[PDB]
Parts: C-alpha cells; structure tokens; sequence
C-alpha cells in the first residue's frame, strides 16, 4: 500500500565519481532498507535499518534519510559496484519495495555495429520471414530502431532483446526481428533497419533488396 | 446549626461508603476477569513466541499501556483531534466545569495557557448560564400563564394548577432537553437509549467523566454537529441547574 | 553459513497449481519469519506472504490472498508456496526471503513458466549477408528454456553475442551474433550449434554466403 | 439585559474561538506523538524478538489494548474497585469533578451512577454551602483580628476588609495551592507546573483526568492518599469563593 | 536432541567469585530463554534468573540481585553463571535450563564447593570383626570428593554399599561395606581398593582378623 | 513468591498401586508443570501445562488440576517411577517449585543386618579411634541407632550416613560412626551399637569387648 518511487531508474557513474540514488515514500516511514541485485542471481540485504551496513558490504556505502526521503551513497564508485539497488520499508505492512534503480559503469561513447540479415531459404520453406538487425558493442544504451518495407515503417511482428553491459568493454547490444509471413515479405523489395543514437545527428541505416 | 453541619457530614461520608460498596460489587469483577484476561494473552504468547521472556513482555505490555493512554489507536501503524471544530469544542468542555478529557494537552504551555483560560473562562459562562436561566424561566413562565388559565377556566382547584404548571414545567424540559438529546444521541452515535441517557446526564450534571463523548467519533463527516449539541448544553445546564437547586430543597424539606 | 536451497524451476499448465520448496540450514527454521517474493522481468519485487515457521500463523498480500497457501514442515525444517489456477502473469521468479522486518537471507530463486507450451525442438536458421563482418542465428519456435548455442563447436567464443530468449505466443527465440575478420569467412566454415536438453534436440547450421 | 445577553453570547463565543486557536496552535503540532511512541515500540521490539511477526505483535496490541480498556493494570492489590478507590471514584461524581482515570464497563454500574449523582450532586452542594459558610464566618472571625492590626496603624477601615479578605483568599491559595503542588511534587513525582495544573483543573471541578493523586493506599503514606479527597472538600470552597468573587469582578465587568 | 553441556564440579574459597559455563547444541542458542537454577543438597529448587541469549536481557530472584551475574557469548551458543563473595550457603548443585514458562531442557548440573580445605589424600583403615560375614573400609579425612572404593579390584561387587562421604572437621569421610560367605573370610583374601583422584592416591588394604 | 506446597514430602507405593501427589498454590494459577528427578541427575520435565506429557513419559503417567490445586498421577506404579517429583509455576515471576516429594517402592519389611567395627591398630597409632556400625539391608527406612560406651549411652561425635534406596532390593543401609580420641576410647572396654526397628519392639544390639 505505501509506495516506493526510485528515480532515476537507470544511472551511470565512472570509477572514483560519488553515487547517490534516492527512495522517496509516498507517506512517511522509521527505517528503509536496500539490497543489491546483478543479473543471475538474488537480492542481497546491502543496508538495512536506513544507514547500518549488511556483513560483506564495503564501507563506500552509507546509507541516510528520515521521514518520506532516503538515499543511498557511494563515496566512490567501484567496478564490482555496478549493480540494481531496490529500496524495501517494513513500518506499515504489507512490506513494499521501489522499482529498483540500476547502475551502470560509465564508458566513452561508441557507435553501433549494425548488421541486417534477410530470411534464410530454410525458414522461407515453412512460410516465415524474420528479418534481423543486430545493434552491437554501443554505448549508452538509449538507441531507437525503426524497421522500413519500401520506405514505409512496420512497428508490429518486431520483437526487441538486449544484453546487460559488457562486463569486459562495458558496451550494449541488441537484436530487432521483424517477423513476417512469407506472403508480406514476397510482396515488397527493399527492407531497412534505421538505428537512432547519440553518437550521430545522422541514422545508421543498414537495407537489402529481396533481389 | 455546627452540630447539624457534623451530622451532614457524616451522613456524606456513609453516602459514599455506601456508593463504594454498590460500586465495587457491580464493577470490581469484571476488572478482575479483564486482569485475568491480559494474564491469559501473556501466558498464550510466551508458549507461542519462544524467543520473549515474561519480564520482556511485560516492559512491552508497560509502553503499549503507556501510548495508547497517550491516546494511540491499537488499529493503525500510520504516521484531527486539535481540528478548530474539536478545540473549539475542548475550550466549550472546560468552561462548563465539564472537563470530558478525550482529549489530552501533551505541552507545557498548552497546560499553562489552560489555567488561565479556565480561571478567566468559568465564572465568565457562571454569568452568561444565570443570564440564560433568567431568560429560559421568564419565557417558559410567559407561556405557562395560557396554561393555568385553561385549568382556571376547566374550574381545577388553584394551588393544585401551578404545581400542575410546574409538573407541565418538568416534562415540557425533560422532552426536549432530557429525552430529545437522548433519541437524538442513539440515532446518530450508535449508542444504547441508556448508554445516551447516561452520557446527557453524566453532562448536564457537569461530572464530564468522558468516557461518552457525543461527535469525538473519528469518522462521522458532522463536524458542525459538535458544536450544534454544545447550544443544547448551553440551553440544557439552566434546566439541570434548575432540577439540581429544586432537589436540594426537597432534601431541605426532608431535613 | 546460513543457506535457503530452493526447489528446481517448474512448467506448469495454464490453469494447474504448483508447489515449489525452501529447505534452510544453518540457522533454526523455527526461530524466524519465511517470506515469499515475486520478481516478475526484474524491476518489480512484490511481497506475497508471510509464515510464522513455529507458529503456522499467515499473512498474505491482498493481491495474492486467493492464489498462494504458505505451509511448512518444521520436522524437515523446509517452507512451502502453492500457486493454484496459474495465467501467464505468474510467470516470474520465486525467492523464500527470512526476515520480520528487513529480507537478510533469501534462495536462490526458482522461475515459473506457465505455457500451453509442449516440449517443441528449435528451427535454427543461419544469418549471412570492410575488415570485421557479422554472422547469426535465428533459434525460433522452441519450448521450454534452455538452448545452448555454441559457434564451431565453442572454439569460435570471442565476439559472440547471444541474446535473451523472449517468449511470444508460448515459444522462446532468440539469436546469436558471431563477428569474425572478413579474411577469416567464408574462407573458414563457421556453424553454430544449437542444444535443447528437453528435446535432445542438437543440430549444427553453416553459414554459407548468400549465392 | 437583551443587549446585555447577546453581547455576553457574543463575547463568550469570541473567547471560545481564540481559545481554540490558541489551543490548536499550541496541541496540533504533537497529536500524533503516541502513535509514534507506538510505532516506535512495536518496530524496536520485532528488532529484538525475530520469531514474532508485525502481525502478530499487531494481535498481541489489539488483545492488550481491550484488556486494559477492561481496566486491567500492567503488573510487573492494583484494584481501582477495592473500597479505598471505589469511595473515591463516589467522591469524583457528587463533587462533579469526573476525573473519569477509571471508567464504568457495566450498564448496571452506569444505572446506578446516573440516580448516585442525581442524588448525591445536590446533597453534596448543600453540605458544600454549610461546609462554605462555617469556615467562612471562622475565616471572618480570624479576619477582625488581623483588620484589628491594619485598624492600629491608621489604614482606612474600608481599605483594611479589602486588604484583610485579599490576604483572606491569599492565605487560602497558600494553604491549598501551594502546600499540594509540592506534596504533589514529591509524592507523585510531578513537576510544579503538572501539580498547579492538576490542582486548578481538580478545584474547578473540570477533572479531565489527565492528571490523577488516585487516593488508592499504597505504601510510606497510604491513608494519606484517601485524605487527598478532605483536601479536596477543604479547597473547593476557597476556589468557590475565588470564582464568585471573579463572577463579582465579571459583574463589575 | 537439544542438549546443554555444563563445566565440570569447581571448589573456590570462601569469599572468591566462581563463574561456570553452559553451551547448548542441537537448536539455536538465540532462540529460546536461558535460566540457572540452584539444588541445596536434593530440597527445594530456587530459579536464580534468566538471560534472553538473543538481547541479553536479564533479570534475577531479588535473593540472588547482587550474587549472580548472567551472560551469553552468541557466538560459541554458551551461557555463563557468575556468583560472587562465596559462602558455604552457596555450596550446592546448579543447573542450566531452558524455557520461558516450562523448564524443557536442563544441563547435567555442576556441584559448587565452597571450602578452605586443601587436596588431602585419605587414610584408609579396615573394618574387621552366621553363614555370612560383612567387612569395611574406613576412608577419613580426605578433600575433595570424590573417592572410590571397590574390593578384590572389582571380583567382589555384589553385597557391596559405600555410604554417603560426610564432613569430619572440614574433610570428608565415608566406609564401604561388602558382604561374603564366612567359608570365603578369612579362608580367602579380602581387599578394598580406595582411589582418591585429586591427590593422585590409590591404596589397597588388606581385611585382616582382629 | 507464589508458594507452591507438596505434601507428603515422602511416599511409599507398592507396584501396581494407582498414585496421586498433589501441589497447593498460595494464590491462584493457570499451569501446573511436573519435573522427575533421581538421585544423581537432573531434572526432567515430565508433565507440562498441567496435563501435557513431555516426550519420553509413558502414559500411565497423567497431570490434572486448575486454580489453587494440581494433581500428578500414576495409574498402575512401576519400579522406574520410584524418584522425586517437583512441581513448579510460571504465571507470576519468579518461577517457583515446590519443595518435592520423594516417591519410594513398598517392598516386604526386612529387619537390618547390624556390624560393629572397633578402631583399627593402623588409625590407634595415630591417635584416631573410629568405631563403626553398618546397619545393612532393612525396611522400611524408619530405625533409630544408640551408642553405648560401658552401657552409658555416647551422643557425641557420632556421624550417620544413609544410602538411596537399593535398585536392585529397594533395601536401605546407614553406617553410624562413633569417633574418639584414642585415649577416651582406651579407658573403657564395652561398646555397643543398638538399632531400633519396626522389625522387633526389642532393639538389635551389636558389641564387643577391646579385650
Ligand atoms: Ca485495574
Ligand atoms: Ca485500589
Ligand atoms: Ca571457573
Ligand atoms: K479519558
Ligand atoms: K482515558
Ligand atoms: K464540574
Ligand atoms: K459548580
Ligand atoms: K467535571
Ligand atoms: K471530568
Ligand atoms: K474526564
């Protein structure tokens, strides 16, 4: 019933900077509690009872606040820090949870490789068309695709998946598949996948001609 | 008359030991059982919550005991009595020597300002109630005039007619200030027509124990309600005034 | 050590219950409160219940009072969750959490797949078509989770992309990008190999260039 | 009069609205301090027992809370309807005071009460006008002799009764003010201010109940607490006098 | 099987403090009440006081307020009793247990002395004079318990009684009692074998007729 | 300081003999428990809550009661029941136990087989005389023992020890132990040892002469 507002949802920060993310209340509470979360595995209690440190915790973390506000710091950020931080109160039950606010490693900004691929032969044979642009090792992670039949845009059959950063070169990729029937693709001939990112005022344009 | 005052005394005295006794034997066992009842909540949770001594639970039962007599609601787990309406109210409660005590003063200077509000504010309302009981008499008084007439002109022996008036007096005040309130109070606070009784009464008496408090209900939307009813205060104290200085005189008489 | 193991994950039938289990050790099960989380994608952390281990007392979430029954056998020390009528939104990952105010041990997790879904082996489709180029296969169609895919037979592992699987329409896809030094394709053969355990499904797809 | 009453009425509402300002302002701030003080309790103690559920320590609270509306006491004798307290809780009603620290729970208790008080109240009232008088007219005769004094150093005779009756109710505020707020100091282990508080809020009659001496014996001086209700009796005329000299003060007004 | 291990029998002097010990196993420590209670020879048994292992907690019999001070180490799951100024008074058996309204679990106690004795070996002397004869051995004036007296180094065990040691001025004094056909005495040897731990002793006397 | 009163402290039952001890609170309670003690070992809970058995006890064994009174039974007595039983109280601190009572076998009467012992030369030589008289083996345990030196009874420096009940017999014994200085015990010459049982109303006397 109380709820937890964490924002922003999604922040960068280099290694050495100060991190600060924030839980507001939507009324006021004792004690708030945050754990840590990495892809593959569970919550951790990271501080609990507002600003007293979890076992393992290192001491860069402090956490404060009182009444509807609390925030968790880090001094400065380390690699092993990037990480999702969720925010937990337990003085009015049922016990709630934010939405969680994920932390990412800071990196220079770097272009994506982007790739199309028609229809294999094989699938055609069954009656499919996916077509595939892989969006690959960009940074950071806003970028907008848009998929284009003789010019004109489709937004419907394409399904979109992401891989969590890099943990080697800290960079995003990809994949958008327009999935099609054989009958939709046999119709048209130029097929375009359109990526929008800050490193260009200019769209990456990857295109084939079914001929 | 100083014997006299000795064998007044002494007959108050053997009033309230009397009182006492009639008291005790209707209230004291149900505060035994409900003593037997905290014991059997102790005992229960103790087999259920391994981890708590009994001398910790009782520290727990202590501070509970001590917040909800801060007026804490055992209900909530969240986070107005002091709304203009209420302390408008509470300013109406001490005036009148009424004094419910829902409602407690938790500052210092709450307290402070109290005593002088209180000293300044009684004998104030003292004035304004003689006042009103002048007013309130002469105009019943006007309209009881009609009445005797009628009884003149039915041909009723005349001593007989005034007390008659009066008798008229006493139900006439008793319906719309006694029972009125009464009907009024068990319709809209969900009381008992004793428990209503007991509360108009237990008022207009001036004892204001509080334990019966007509608007204090959190979550009626009638605030203007609460101050409506203290007119009915007002206009009633005159009328127990009255009844309370009469009955005094019959006991005079029996004395 | 303080340990909450959690049972394996479960594929259930539109409309089927499950029971799933959170055996501790380390700790006295009896001594302290179990909770139930739901983490439905990752961001929402949800609050399903509690049970009072030595007592049996419970308390649910509103939203969950129907669906859920907490149970325990103190004699095995293990905690239990039934989830009964399932749809596809209780598709998520289950943790038990310990904890009467904050959540400081949990399991591991297990995921719930709710699916119409029969045991369905994968299409695997290849991705062909400056120094670098980009291969990829399209894995479509399969059920349930996991695919292993591997590209010639796991010796080619630097710049690979897999993607996360998406379910649509109760079947996972996913892709896999390989970029290789142009020099090396087609100059070299490049299959990837995709494995479905469920269906001891193991198939090898060439990229060939396109003719 | 008609003017007279309205503008009494008037004045009278005035007064109670600035009081509920003055009141508000000051009390607002601080409603909510018990359910913090609650909150505080319940939170601290899960902290400290892990095998007790927040629901569970809220059915503990609730199960405590209406066994001490039944007027059971934490215990760690205690009866507030053992003779001592139930003839003091008789002596609350007849002098209207309704500290209410203890409350009736039966409809036979609240029966009886109504026709106690109905009764009691002016009986009371009537030995309170004799008690009021015979010390009164003893206060006066003591009052001559001091004015006697005044008389012998040439103070106008007019000017001695006035001076003579201020240090009449002057030594009364002393003798029952005074002398409890520091007994009420030590014995209940209030601050003065809580004591003159409760004194006033007592010998006016109000009795919120906030504040209580119990007249329950106990231990070190137990009659002595029993012989805070003569206290009461004594005072009460004093403050009598006090209110219906400010209501003569009010008719001078 | 929950089970709660005390430290071993202590003697200290008159006027020293003694602190013993009780570590649990087989549930959590911090789970669950822990109390002392105090046997005088076998008569009434006094609860002492409790400790909340979880949140040290304690509270004490207003008898024992000043004598007894509880502690807990959470992390070796052990409850310590300390007593203070000791008297003979204080000479008893006392126990660990567990509970919060019944006493579920108890340590195998430990016996406390409190004496200005020393370790003193005992002297051992026979007890000599039907179809049937009964034969002693007199153990006095030894410190502290216990000793142990068996006779033919254990080939006699049945008609066998030892009492009871008793204090003689300070020390402790017991005799043991075996009965054996009168064909067997003084036909056949009779020895007792007394050990007395503390001083490292282990006598043999002979029964020898008067 | 709620009193809890067993009476009688001592009690005798032959096997198969139904037994009921009882414990008497000088104020009301709302639990009686039960510990069994034997010599040598500690407590055990035997009977909790009143009526509630503890895990090993056999079902012969029951508890009843309410208010100021509660009631320890035993439906047919055995041989293993023969020890001391403790009630206690909980519903006001500080917990109390009764005083006990100890529970003894009845078995056939049995007169004791009475020893005397004049002091050893070895324990004369260093100035010690201790005479010793064993009373062995007798039923019940009610006996009285008289020393006489020269057929003047001696009062002084006599110490008695009793056994427990035998386990195997249910037997008593008590050694009486006159100790002299030699020198009082050299200036007289008949001594004499006189037990009085239930067995004879004439005392059984052991003596000898230091002749
Ligand atoms: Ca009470
Ligand atoms: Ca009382
Ligand atoms: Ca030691
Ligand atoms: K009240
Ligand atoms: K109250
Ligand atoms: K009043
Ligand atoms: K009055
Ligand atoms: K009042
Ligand atoms: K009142
Ligand atoms: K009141």
């Amino acid at each position: 019933q109380i709820v937890l507002t964490q924002s922003p949802a999604i922040m960068s920060a280099s290694p050495g900077e100060k991190v600060t993310m924030t839980c507001s209340a939507s009324s006021s509470v004792s004690y708030m509690h945050w754990y840590q979360q990495k892809s593959g595995t569970s919550p951790k209690r990271w501080i609990y009872d507002t600003s007293k440190l979890a076992s393992g915790v290192p001491a860069r973390f402090s956490g404060s606040g009182s009444g509807t506000s609390y925030s968790l710091t880090i001094s400065s950020m380390e690699a092993e820090d990037a990480a999702t931080y969720y925010c937990q109160q337990w003085s009015n039950s049922p016990p709630t949870f934010g939405a969680g606010a994920k932390l990412e490693l800071k990196r220079a900004d770097a272009a994506p490789t982007v790739s199309i691929f028609p229809p294999s032969s094989e699938q055609l044979t069954s009656g499919g068309a996916s077509v595939v642009c892989f969006l690959n090792n960009f940074y950071p992670k806003d970028i907008n695709v848009k998929w284009k039949i003789d010019g004109s845009e489709r937004q419907n059959g394409v399904l979109n998946s992401w891989t969590d950063q890099d943990s080697k070169d800290s960079t995003y990729s990809m994949s958008s598949t327009l999935t099609l029937t054989k009958d939709e693709y046999e119709r048209h001939n130029s097929y375009t996948c359109e990526a929008t990112h800050k490193t260009s005022t200019s769209p990456i344009v990857k295109s084939f001609n079914r001929n | 008359r100083s014997t006299t005052l000795l064998a007044l005394l002494a007959l108050v005295l053997l009033y309230l030991v009397s009182g006492a006794l009639v008291f005790r034997a209707l209230e004291q066992p149900h505060e035994q059982q409900a003593q037997r009842e905290l014991g059997e909540v102790r005992e229960k949770f103790l087999r259920a919550h391994p981890c708590v001594s009994d001398q910790e639970l009782g520290l727990l039962i202590k501070e509970v005991a001590d917040a909800l007599g801060g007026g804490a609601d055992p209900e909530t787990q969240s986070t107005s009595a002091w709304d203009l309406g209420s302390a408008f109210f509470f300013s109406g409660t001490i005036i009148t020597t009424i004094g419910y005590g829902n409602v407690a003063l938790r500052t210092d200077a709450g307290r402070l300002f109290c005593i002088f509000y209180a000293l300044v504010g009684i004998p104030l309302f003292g004035i304004l109630l003689a006042g009103v009981g002048d007013r309130l008499g002469s105009s019943l008084r006007h309209g009881i005039g009609h009445i005797e007439a009628i009884f003149l002109k039915w041909h009723v022996p005349p001593e007989l007619v005034r007390v008659l008036s009066a008798m008229l007096f006493l139900l006439i005040g008793c319906l719309l200030f006694v029972l009125t309130p009464t009907f009024v109070f068990c319709y809209m606070e969900d009381w008992s027509k004793l428990e209503a009784i007991y509360f108009v009464i237990v008022t207009l008496t001036t004892v204001g124990f509080g334990d019966y408090v007509a608007g204090a209900d959190p979550r009626q939307d009638s605030p203007a309600y609460q101050p409506l009813v203290w007119f009915w205060i007002l206009l009633g104290l005159p009328y127990f005034a009255s009844v309370l200085t009469t009955i005094g005189n019959w006991l005079r008489v029996v004395s | 050590e303080v340990q909450l193991q959690q049972s394996g994950p479960e594929l259930v039938k539109p409309g089927a219950s499950m029971k799933t289990s959170c055996k501790v050790s380390g700790y006295s099960f009896t001594g302290y409160i179990m909770n139930w989380v739901k983490q439905r994608h990752g961001k929402n952390l949800e609050w399903i219940g509690l049970i009072n281990p030595n007592t049996g007392y419970t308390t649910y979430n509103q939203k969950f009072k129907g669906k859920a029954t907490l149970t325990v056998d103190k004699s095995s020390s293990t905690a239990y969750m039934e989830l009964l009528s399932l749809t596809s939104e209780d598709s998520a990952i289950y943790y038990c959490t310990r904890g009467n105010y904050v959540f400081d041990y949990w399991g591991q997790g297990t995921t719930l797949t709710v699916s119409s879904a029969k045991t369905t082996p994968p299409s695997v489709y290849p991705l062909a078509p400056n120094s670098m180029v980009t291969l990829g296969c399209l894995v479509k169609g399969y059920f349930p989770e996991p695919v292993t895919v591997t590209w010639n037979s796991g010796s080619l592992s630097s710049g690979v992309h897999t993607f996360p699987a998406v379910l649509q329409s109760d079947l996972y896809t996913l892709s896999s990008s390989v970029t290789v030094p142009s020099s090396s394709w087609p100059s070299e053969t490049v299959t990837c190999n995709v494995a479905h355990p469920a269906s001891s499904t193991k198939v090898d797809k060439k990229i060939v260039p396109r003719d």
